């Protein structure tokens, strides 16, 4: 599964993601963090405890980047394993998304 | 030697495949990085199958364990990109789709 | 829902059977203690199968209330029977059917 | 240090806790679970450690649940963890 | 025999202490069940201690592990999980556990 | 797989087992542990890091208890996880094979 | 903020230090590769301490806002330390090893 | 805290090492491998399950390398972690001792 821990203080909100983000769990992640993109406040997502991630995980991440930009917010990811950064780089997402 | 699995075209069962593959991967003797790439590729093929059979399923996966290479076959745009770059050889055919990839030791 | 595996009749692959079983059982809600008990029992069925022949077929039926495992082609039977909620055997090769109701 | 995942559906809340409940994290757990108390299902399958402070926030939120009429269930508890609930004699009270 | 540690009197470090304890205890032969029980007890002592700096002394003897913490809901837990507990009064906690 | 570490001190042999004792690996353990048993040593086997065992491990162990008694030694099993003692009990095998 | 430890200068007890260090570095936020590097470096310092003692060994971890400072007191390893860490200094009279690796 | 599993058939020896190799554990490792090196046999030592290694392990390994070369045998180290191969590289021992994964 997956464990998504959202903490919102003074619109400086930090998500901690732990577990596997696959086709099964990426909808759950999107459902949890889309209301966070709507207020579009500065959010930081910690993938320290992500054990696996796939293109479906990248998909929810790009969907949230666009939605955060539309409402005037920010998106930071940190910190990612050297292997997770490679996963983002190969997809040509390392340049667009913050890390 | 061949291993065969059949799972409902459901997202929950996608995890099962990575898990089994992981065992099959470590026993034959791949790096940590190789086994992690293998999980990405096989899981993408299975995602494609579930998302296809979505409209109308069952998914078959067969691991072929050879001396030099592991051959994965999954049957019923970013993901195919990952499959293609993370594996040593990828083939696709219709028909739905049957995706074949091999990764060498 | 039904998961099916087929492996060579070799001891090496019984671990793989256990690994998939641990996955299938984890999604369902089985406790860690229950899932280890499941591995001992399913692993005993498969051990008898390898020592029988070959290929070994395993079918997981994942139901609402129960997990039903069926493996086909004196110490151990007690373990299956004691650890599972229902154990059944048939001959002519061998087929072991076992269910554990998750509570 | 600690991870708390809340899903709210059908005026019914499912919390999954994974990680350590010690003196450091129990205030965080209390602050997260108090807006829910003041029907809960809490999953401890992936709790790796807990001491008297976790039970303390649990007793506080159990009191909050009885006072506001809701529910409180604890489930997928590790046999060693459930045995801990016996030694403190709480299995009879809070599942 | 004499192991010493000093942590700021803050909650964060109980994990560190638990970690070192798990280490000392692991070298003993204390089975995993025992080492988990020991973490419960020592963490209870340290938690009451913080509630500045905290001093922890592991005395590793032949058959006995001695934990000493220096500068109410829990105390039951310590006594039940451990073999011998004492107190002094500033507060100081004493803990000893036998081998199985 | 499995890892078998034999250390012989004071004409007393200590085996540490780590891993899985199943249908695959139990022949390895029989081969490793039977020449030690059929020479009447006093054996101590540690199952501290055994992660899994089923009736095939129990079978290999009772066979080695047999050869130990026939050639005049002892057999002790030590540092067993909660589950393993439970298996030796439910199998009605704790009655004879030592455990600690 | 600082952590202080005192251990008998015996080989058995080096792992204990490795565990504490590993915990601290994980809590602070070092990469896996970096935390493994710290294990190598601090274990090398302690190894030299035990060997050049026989005794007892003192260690102080200073967790600073943005760097870990390791201080060990009572030769492939010295290369290993100097290589894996960002700054190492040594002084003797008995020896004291100080090494720091930056958090990023 | 270390498991050294020697399987020897017909002058080809396979050691599987699992756990931590440091100053406390390295003596154990040398005691296990030195009679084997002094056999002039062919050692194959599997480092798949090593959780940690520093110079003390490197030392016992270079000593075992010299002992095997001295008695007319072979030495290969196999299934090494990316990080362990990096450790053997940093010290320039990748050059001296055969190594693979």
């Amino acid at each position: 599964n997956i464990n998504v821990d959202v903490k919102q203080n003074e619109n400086d909100i930090q998500v901690n993601i732990a577990g596997e983000i696959d086709v099964y769990s990426a909808p759950v992640l999107r459902e949890k963090l889309v209301p966070l993109a709507e207020q579009g406040a500065d959010l930081r997502i910690c993938l320290k405890d992500v054990s696996y991630m796939d293109s479906t995980g990248l998909g929810v991440f790009v969907g949230t980047f666009k939605m955060v930009k539309k409402q005037g917010g920010s998106l930071k990811l940190e910190n990612l394993s050297e292997r997770l950064i490679r996963l983002f780089d190969i997809t040509g997402l390392k340049d667009i998304i913050d890390i | 030697d061949y291993i065969e699995m059949k799972v409902p075209a459901q997202p929950e069962y996608v995890g099962i495949i990575r898990l089994t593959l992981s065992g099959v991967a470590s026993r034959m003797g791949y790096t940590y990085d190789e086994i992690e790439d293998l999980k990405i590729a096989v899981s993408e093929a299975c995602t494609n199958a579930v998302q296809h059979a979505y409209k109308e399923g069952e998914v078959s996966i067969r691991f072929g364990v050879f001396e030099d290479r592991l051959e994965v076959i999954v049957a019923d745009g970013l993901g195919l990109y990952l499959m293609e770059t993370l594996m040593d050889e990828v083939r696709v055919q219709n028909h739905g789709v049957t995706v074949a990839m091999t990764k060498y030791l």
